[PDB]
RNA sequence: CGGGCGCAGAUCUUGGUGGUAGUAGCAAAUAUUCAAACGAGAGCUUUGAAGGCCGAAGUGGAGAAGGGUUCCAUGUGAAC
C-alpha cells in the first residue's frame, strides 16, 4: 500500500538516501508487513531491497582537457 | 525548547493533559449535553504563553 | 536515585546496580532500575504480577 | 476478427507543432492515445513503458519527429468494464523511417 | 489439584497418538482442545498453570500476520507452528512459564493469539 | 419527511430525498430543471452525459458570467455547462428512487419525474485572507434535494 | 392606579439575509510523464522506470531563541 516506513527504515540501513533505495514492485505486499529495521535487514540479505549505485560523475573529459 | 525549567516543564505537562478529548462515557451520561471539550487548543492556533 | 534504589531493594528484596531517572513529558517520573546480574529481570516481572 | 495487431509510423512532428516546450513531450503521448483510439477503435489505450522512454528520449522539449510503432488489440479478460476490448501500444526500434509503409504482424 | 488433572489426561492424549494412526505423516489431527475443569462460581475453560484470573488457553489465528519486535515473541511464537497450527494449547506445554508469558502479551495484542477469557 | 407537492397517488409513486448536500445550489438547480419530466432511464443517460461533457445544462436563471456552449442548442438557449459534481449527487438519488421503487413494486422503465427541488441549506463558514489584514467569509452553498417520481 | 408604554430614519445597537454572484479569483522561484499496487472512488497517495530542478553562501545535514507533543506506529476520511 503506502511504503514510507520501509522506504525510510531502509535508507539508514543502508546507510544511503531515499533515492538509493530500491523496493521490488513485485513484492510491495511483502516488504509493506517489515516494519522493523531487523526484518529490513532480512528483506536486503534476500534481494528485495537493493542499493542503487551512484550517478557516474566521470572525469574523463575533465583530465583529458 | 530543549532548554526547560521545571516549573515551565510541569506548566506544559498540564496544558498536555487538559487538551485530551472528552470521555466517551461522559457523552451518553450527559445525554449528549457535553459532547465536546469547549477547551480543545491547537499548537498553531492557540499559545499557552 | 538513592531513595528509589533503596526502596525497590525492600519492596522486593532485590539488589540494583543503576537507576536512571526520568520525568516523562505528562510530570511522571520513570525510572530504569538495572537489577544486579545474580537476580534476573524476568523471574522478578512474574513474581510481582508485571507479566 | 477483433484481435488484431498491426505496426503504424506516428509522425509527432506534426501533431506537437507549435506546442510550448515543456509540453511537447507530454502532448505527444496525448497524441500517440489519441491516434491509437482513431485507428484502433477501441478506448482505454494502455501505453508500454518502453514507448514513454522513447518519447522522452531527447528531453521534454525535443521529440522525435516520426516513431514507429505498433498497436495491439486485446481483450480484459479480466475485471469487465465497459470496454470490452483494449489496445497496447509499443515502441518498435527501426535505423530509417523512408519507405516503412502500415505492416500487419501476427502472432 | 486441579493442576493434576489437566495435566494427566493431556500426557493420556499425547500418548494416545503416539502410535496409533500415525503412517502417513500429513495427517491433520491431535488435541482439538486442552482439558478444562470447571466450578460452581467458575463458567468454562479453566486450565491452571504450574504457579496457580487469567486465561492460560491461546489459538493463532492464520487470518492476520504481524511482525513482531520483541526477541522472545518470536521464540514463542515459532515454537506454536511447529507444534500446533491454529490449534487451541495451553502455557502449560512450554516447560518455561517464566518465559512464555512473556512472550504472550505481544501476540495477543496483534491479533495473533485469540484468548477465551474466563 | 414533509415533502412538498405530496403525490396525487402514492400508490404509484416514489420519494427520495437529500440533506446537506455539499454541491453548489445554483448548480444544481439548474440541472434539476433539465430533468424533470423524463423517464429514469432518460435523466441517467442525460446525466452520464453532463459528466462525459456531451450534452451541456442550460443555466436558465443563475447564467451570470457562464459561457456560449454548441449543446446549449439543444435546449433552445444559448448558456450551458456541464456541472460534473452536480451530476453526480442527483445521479445517486435516482439511484437510491429507484430502489425504493423496486423496493415498492412499482415499473422501473415507466417512472417519470413528476417532482424535483432544490432547497437551500444551513452555509458552512471559512475564511479567506485579504489585503491589509483583512479576513472575509469563505462561505459552502449546500443544498437539500428531494423529488417525487409517478408512473405514466 | 403605577410606567423602562407605540419607531422607517440617528454613516443608530445586536442578530440575520439579499443583489453584485457560479462573478473577481485559486498566474512569484523551468516539469512533468508511462505502467502497476491499495481502493467504492486516483492528474494529486505508494512502488518502479524515464525526463528535470535546488548545484555545497543548497530546496542538503545538525543547533540557539521560540513553539510544547506538533515527535513515532496504527486506524478514520465528518469537519479542517
Ligand atoms: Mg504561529
Ligand atoms: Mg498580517
Ligand atoms: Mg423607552
Ligand atoms: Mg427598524
Ligand atoms: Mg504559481
Ligand atoms: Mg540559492
Ligand atoms: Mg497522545
Ligand atoms: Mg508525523
Ligand atoms: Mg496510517
Amino acid at each position: 500500500s503506502m511504503l514510507r516506513l520501509q522506504k525510510r527504515l531502509a535508507s539508514s540501513v543502508l546507510r544511503c538516501g531515499k533515492k538509493k533505495v530500491w523496493l521490488d514492485p513485485n513484492e510491495t505486499n511483502e516488504i509493506a508487513n517489515a516494519n522493523s529495521r531487523q526484518q529490513i535487514r532480512k528483506l536486503v540479505k534476500d534481494g528485495l531491497i537493493i542499493k542503487k549505485p551512484v550517478t557516474v560523475h566521470s572525469r574523463a573529459r575533465c583530465r583529458k582537457n | 525548547a530543549s532548554h526547560k525549567t521545571f516549573r515551565i516543564k510541569r506548566f506544559l505537562a498540564k496544558k498536555q493533559k487538559q487538551n485530551r478529548p472528552i470521555p466517551q462515557w461522559i457523552r451518553m451520561k450527559t445525554g449528549n449535553k457535553i459532547r465536546y471539550n469547549s477547551k480543545r487548543r491547537h499548537w498553531r492556533r492557540t499559545k499557552l504563553g | 536515585k538513592h531513595q528509589i534504589k533503596h526502596a525497590v531493594k525492600k519492596l522486593y528484596d532485590i539488589d540494583v546496580a543503576k537507576v536512571n531517572t526520568l520525568i516523562r513529558p505528562d510530570g511522571e517520573k520513570k525510572a530504569y532500575v538495572r537489577l544486579a546480574p545474580d537476580y534476573d529481570a524476568l523471574d522478578v516481572a512474574n513474581k510481582i504480577g508485571i507479566i | 476478427n477483433e484481435v488484431v495487431t498491426r505496426e503504424y509510423t506516428i509522425n509527432i512532428h506534426k501533431r506537437i507543432h507549435g506546442i510550448s516546450f515543456k509540453r511537447r513531450a507530454p502532448r505527444a503521448l496525448k497524441e500517440i492515445r489519441k491516434f491509437a483510439v482513431k485507428e484502433m477503435g477501441t478506448p482505454d489505450v494502455r501505453i508500454d513503458t518502453r514507448l514513454n522512454k522513447a518519447v522522452w528520449a531527447k528531453g521534454v522539449r525535443n521529440v522525435p519527429y516520426r516513431m514507429r510503432v505498433r498497436l495491439s488489440r486485446k481483450r480484459n479478460e479480466d475485471e469487465d468494464s465497459p470496454n470490452k476490448l483494449y489496445t497496447l501500444v509499443t515502441y518498435v526500434p527501426v535505423t530509417t523511417y523512408k519507405g516503412l509503409q502500415t505492416v500487419n504482424v501476427d502472432e | 489439584s486441579v493442576l493434576s488433572l489437566c495435566q494427566k489426561g493431556d500426557a493420556f492424549i499425547m500418548a494416545e497418538t503416539g502410535k496409533i494412526f500415525k503412517r502417513e505423516k500429513d495427517m491433520k489431527k491431535g488435541i482439538a482442545f486442552p482439558t478444562c475443569v470447571s466450578v460452581n462460581n467458575c463458567v468454562c475453560h479453566f486450565s491452571p498453570l504450574k504457579s496457580d484470573q487469567r486465561t492460560t488457553i491461546y489459538k493463532r489465528d492464520p487470518s492476520k500476520q504481524y511482525g513482531l519486535k520483541m526477541k522472545t515473541s518470536r521464540m514463542f511464537f515459532s515454537e506454536v507452528e511447529r507444534r500446533f497450527d491454529a490449534m487451541p494449547f495451553t502455557l502449560r506445554a512450554f516447560e518455561d512459564e517464566g518465559k512464555a508469558r512473556l512472550g504472550v502479551v505481544e501476540c495477543a495484542k496483534h491479533e495473533l493469539l485469540q484468548p477465551f477469557s474466563v | 419527511v414533509r415533502y412538498s407537492l405530496d403525490p396525487e397517488n402514492p400508490t404509484k409513486s416514489c420519494k427520495s430525498r437529500g440533506s446537506n448536500l455539499r454541491v453548489h445550489f445554483k448548480n444544481t438547480r439548474e440541472t434539476a430543471q433539465a430533468i424533470k419530466g423524463m423517464h429514469i432511464r432518460k435523466a441517467n443517460k442525460y446525466l452520464k452525459d453532463v459528466i462525459v461533457k456531451h450534452q451541456c445544462v442550460p443555466f436558465r436563471r443563475y447564467n451570470g458570467g457562464v459561457g456560449r456552449c454548441a449543446q446549449a442548442k439543444q435546449h433552445d438557449w444559448t448558456q450551458g455547462r456541464w456541472p460534473k459534481k452536480s451530476a453526480e449527487f442527483l445521479l445517486h438519488m435516482l439511484k437510491n428512487a429507484e430502489s425504493n421503487a423496486e423496493l415498492k413494486g412499482l415499473d422501473v422503465d415507466s417512472l417519470v419525474i413528476e417532482h424535483i427541488q432544490v432547497n437551500k441549506a444551513p452555509k458552512m463558514r471559512r475564511r479567506t485572507y485579504r489585503a491589509h489584514g483583512r479576513i472575509n467569509p469563505y462561505m459552502s452553498s449546500p443544498c437539500h434535494i428531494e423529488m417525487i417520481l409517478t408512473e405514466k
